[PDB]
This record gives C-alpha cells, structure tokens and sequence, in this order.
C-alpha cells in the first residue's frame, strides 16, 4: 500500500474516464460540496425508501 | 502530461506513477492552463525549455 494525497488520487481517476487532471484542480471546492452532500441524502433515501 | 511532481527534498523532478525514474521538468512533458492562483497547493519552480539554450 503506497499512500497518496487524496486529491491528487482523485485527479488520477478523473483522467481514468478520460477527462483531463486540471478540471480537478480548478474545481475542488464545488466537486467536494456535491460528494458531500449526495452522501447526505443517501441516509435520508434508505429511510424513506419503504 | 503523465506521472507525478516529485521532489527530493530540494529538486524537482516529473517521475512515471509506477517506477521511480525522475526527469528534468521542461516544457515538453507539462501543460499550461490558466494563471497559477485557483489550485491549492501549488509550488514555484523553473520550467526549462530546451529551445533557449539552442538559440537559433
Ligand atoms: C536531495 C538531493 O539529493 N538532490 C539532488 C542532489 O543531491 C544532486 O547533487 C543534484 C544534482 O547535482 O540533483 C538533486
Ligand atoms: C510561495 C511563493 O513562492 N510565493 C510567491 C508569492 O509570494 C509572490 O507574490 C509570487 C510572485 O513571484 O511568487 C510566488
């Protein structure tokens, strides 16, 4: 196991479907808020999901 | 383009992901894009340019 900043592992992936490293940089802040908060709804969905 | 900035505590070096072989950062293996204040975590260093030594 080889530790690696996170960021910089997400970029990594962005260039695996084929979108190029910088747009992650350039958009850290906005991509973290929309991770964030669709894990919050998750919770919500199994509750509610009868 | 590919791999990562390394640095060994006092150079900088552009290096593939999977096999320690550092390279002299040059304009050849890196691209631009935009001014250098949005990215954090971003570091100062000479880019060389291989055709300003030739000056032909
Ligand atoms: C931390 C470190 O070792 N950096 C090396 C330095 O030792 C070496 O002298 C130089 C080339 O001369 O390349 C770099
Ligand atoms: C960490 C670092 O090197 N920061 C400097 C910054 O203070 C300066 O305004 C800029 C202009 O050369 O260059 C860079």
């Amino acid at each position: 196991a080889l530790q690696i900043p996170f960021p910089m592992q997400m970029a990594y992936r962005f260039n695996g479907i084929g979108v190029t490293q910088n747009v992650l940089y350039e958009n850290q802040k906005l991509i973290a808020n929309q991770f964030n908060s669709a894990i919050g709804k998750i919770q919500d969905s199994l509750s509610s999901t009868p | 383009r590919e791999g990562v900035f390394v640095s060994n505590g006092t150079h900088w070096f552009v290096t593939q992901r999977n096999f320690y072989e550092p390279q002299i950062i040059t304009t050849d293996n890196t691209f631009v894009s935009g001014n250098c204040d949005v990215v954090i975590g971003i570091v100062n260093n000479t880019v060389y340019d291989p055709l300003q030594p030739e000056l032909d």
